[PDB]
């Protein structure tokens, strides 16, 4: 399987610099053009960089040219995007991508993406509060910056009955919630834990769900 | 740059129907590509080179067109097809993408499962009183929520967040959060969350 794993995304100030990585495997990396594409918070997709097999030719849209530099390391099979003179309009999810030697310029493989947030606000870890009264439970994830967080319920074994509410920004900080629905014989007879990870603050917070 | 105009913006369809979404280009294009995106994941290659289905793309999907107009057709729509579909060209530099067609599925009306939650002890100690209400797995997407404290409708401090359509049951969910300080929350006893598409209500009493 072709794999593309982005890393290095996160929080950076206007005018600042951040460098993204993309670890590629499952194909001979040095036989392919590589690309970065970003998706804005308005969900628009835009191509932001193209690089050669050998890294000798690079192409960019006018909006990033002079600011972003695509490079690659064919030994380690990493692709990079040095971003500089960052503006708030560069806030986006950044995907590395691989095409096809068949031409036609399709994006045949995408990474999962790394979020870049351009902002003067501080990194803040979340406060996690259980939401306790089929029975529905939740965890409120309050007062964090930047995105994203992930909430898992009993290590993913309850994922099918989960809802993940989009984060809202309020007083410079995000707040979101996650719900899970389980049989009334499953809780409170068994323990239900929400596990909240915020990579930007290297935090993982666990809360047990217990009746109020 | 070749501008791709995708139509319609929202395609609303019931399962079983044949639907077509359109991608118009400002200028002629040799090949059109299509991606499917579901929330929380990157766009997935879906149709490449106008006609060809990407691996694990159902046969219900077809692509067609030439020149300055392309289409993506679903012979019989299923619930799992709910997602945003993007067309993309790279006949000339730069490569460009359309703005997406969001395919929404219809289904029977469904009342929300409503859950109201009192602030945790931890939060009240930290001077906070977020009162949370879930309206889960309802249809259609348009629904109203109202809060009452001690019997009076309260409007300020209510923030709502909607999910996108569930791929399995074609329903939506939403959270409504009444953000109080502990001081404010402790002045009152009865907290009510009401859903209207005759409402569905849920309440708790602080004193219990
Ligand atoms: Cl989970």
């Amino acid at each position: 399987e072709v794999q593309l794993v982005e890393s290095g995304g996160g929080l950076v100030k206007p005018g600042g610099s951040l460098k993204l990585s993309c670890a590629a495997s499952g194909f001979t990396f040095s036989d392919y053009y590589m690309y970065w594409v970003r998706q804005t918070p308005e969900k628009r997709l835009e191509w932001v960089a193209t690089i050669n097999d050998g890294g000798t030719y690079t192409y960019y849209p006018d909006s990033v040219k002079g600011r972003f530099t695509i490079s690659r390391d064919n030994a380690k099979n990493n692709l990079y995007l040095q971003m500089s003179s960052l503006k708030s309009e560069d806030t986006a999810m950044y995907f590395c991508a691989r095409g096809s030697q068949l031409g036609r310029g399709e994006f045949a493989y995408w990474g999962q993406g790394t979020l870049v947030t351009v902002s003067a606000a501080k990194t803040t870890p979340p406060s996690v509060y259980p939401l306790a009264p089929s029975v529905t439970l939740g965890c409120l994830v309050k007062g964090y910056f930047p995105e994203s967080v992930t909430v898992t319920w009993n290590s993913g074994s309850l994922s099918s009955s989960v809802h993940t509410f989009p984060a809202l920004l309020q007083s410079g900080l995000y707040t979101m919630s996650s719900s899970v629905t389980v049989p009334s014989s499953t809780w409170p007879s068994q323990t239900v834990t929400c596990s909240v990870a915020h990579p930007a603050s290297s935090t993982t917070v666990d809360k047990k769900l217990e009746p109020s | 740059q070749i501008v791709l105009s995708q139509s319609p913006a929202i395609l609303s369809a019931s399962p079983g129907e044949k639907v077509t979404m359109t991608c118009r280009a400002s200028s002629s294009v040799s090949y059109m590509h299509w991606y499917q995106q579901k929330p929380g994941s990157s766009p997935k290659p879906w149709i490449y080179a106008t006609f060809n289905l990407a691996s694990g793309v159902p046969a219900r999907f077809s692509g067609s067109g030439s020149g300055t107009s392309y289409s993506l057709t679903i012979s019989r729509v299923e619930a799992e097809d709910a997602a945003t579909y993007y067309c993309q060209q790279w006949s000339s530099n730069p490569p460009t993408f359309g703005a997406g067609t969001k395919l929404e599925l219809k289904r029977a009306d469904a009342a929300p499962t409503v859950s109201i939650f009192p602030p945790s002890s931890e939060q009240l100690t930290s001077g906070g009183a977020s009162v949370v209400c879930f309206l889960n797995n309802f249809y259609p997407k348009d629904i109203n929520v109202k809060w009452k404290i001690d019997g009076s409708e309260r409007q300020n401090g209510v923030l709502n967040s909607w999910t996108d359509q569930d791929s399995k049951d074609s329903t939506y969910s939403m959270s409504s959060t009444l953000t109080l300080t502990k001081d404010e929350y402790e002045r009152h006893n009865s907290y009510t969350c009401e859903a209207t598409h005759s409402p569905i209500v849920k309440s708790f009493n602080r004193n219990e």
